[PDB]
DNA sequence: GTCCTATCGATCTTCGGAAGAGATTCAGAG
DNA sequence: CTCTGAATCTCTTCCCGCGCGCCGTAGGAC
């Protein structure tokens, strides 16, 4: 009763939330200095981290 | 009992020993002291019962 | 008075160091509290540290360390980085304002398709501003001739 | 694309080990 | 005022063979 099963399903949700939690990192401070006018959605992230 | 063992006074000394004991090296301050407080279990970056 | 303020900085990051300080300051509009962040460079002797025209306010010690790449300042103690001196700052911006070719000489190519490769000085092409090194073509000790820049001693 | 320099130089490393002993700090008092 | 107790810290230790399987520097500048 205190203890309980994490699947596949789970564990790969939380690898991929790691993965966009540093895609956010990265993409706030591009936003942040970026000029937001040139940016397209396809600049601001990079699939390599996730 | 634990009163008696406090050395701290109030809420400034709650966040100037919570922010030493945290972050030895780093120096408080009133604004950061809550930035470290609030993210340790109040804010859903850093906390999140399933 | 804004005494100058050493940091750590993420090497070969350090443009970018400076840069994103540079945004922060205005940001944060704490442009009263900061002048130029130095990244001295010549044709930079430390791939390393930053110096920051600055004062000392516990929201511009936190400012820097906000600022990514960024570990903090190099001081006697992290409550109080220290400033560095007053003639170091007039050294440094006094050095930000102020190998032949011998017979024998073995060296490589530094460019071109001979580059890094092992060469023999065969002649002295001296007042061309060129250069002839024998290299191991065809199993031959074949005369070939390059430019200067395309030394490697 | 190849070839170069460098390490979270704006984090959070994992809490689900016992233990066994020295070493290093702190009491009640001479 | 600092002497012998404990009290809390760090460092070190944990059977042995065999046999696969896989996986094994990274980002950005010229």
């Amino acid at each position: 009763g205190n203890r309980r099963i994490r699947s596949v399903g789970e564990m790969a949700e939380n690898q991929f939330r790691v993965g966009l939690v540093r895609v956010e990192r990265a993409v706030k401070e591009r936003l942040s200095l970026g000029d937001l006018d040139t940016l397209m959605p396809q600049d601001m992230i990079n699939a390599k981290p996730i | 009992e634990t009163l008696r063992v406090d050395p701290t006074n109030d809420r400034l000394s709650a966040l100037v020993e919570i922010y030493r004991m945290m972050r030895p090296g780093e120096p408080p301050t009133r604004e950061a002291a809550e930035s470290l407080f609030e993210n340790l279990f109040f804010s859903e970056d850093r906390y999140d019962l399933s | 008075k804004k005494r100058w303020y050493v940091v750590q900085a993420f090497s070969g990051f350090e443009g970018r160091v400076a840069t994103s300080l540079r945004e922060h300051i205005k940001l944060h509009n704490m442009e009263d509290l900061f002048g130029e962040v130095m990244v001295p460079t010549e044709e930079k002797f430390f791939p390393g540290y930053v110096l920051v025209q600055m004062v000392m306010n516990d929201a511009s010690w936190h400012l820097v360390r906000s600022v990514p790449r960024v570990m903090g300042f190099i001081g006697g103690t992290s409550d109080r980085p220290a400033p560095i001196s007053d003639k170091e700052v007039d050294a440094i911006m006094n050095r930000l304002q102020q190998t032949l070719f011998e017979p024998g000489e073995m060296v490589r190519v530094n460019d071109g398709p001979f580059a890094d490769f092992n060469g023999v000085v065969e002649e002295v092409d001296y007042e061309k501003s060129r250069l002839k090194v024998s290299v191991s073509i065809f199993g031959r000790a074949t005369p070939v001739e390059l430019d200067f820049s395309q030394v490697e001693k």
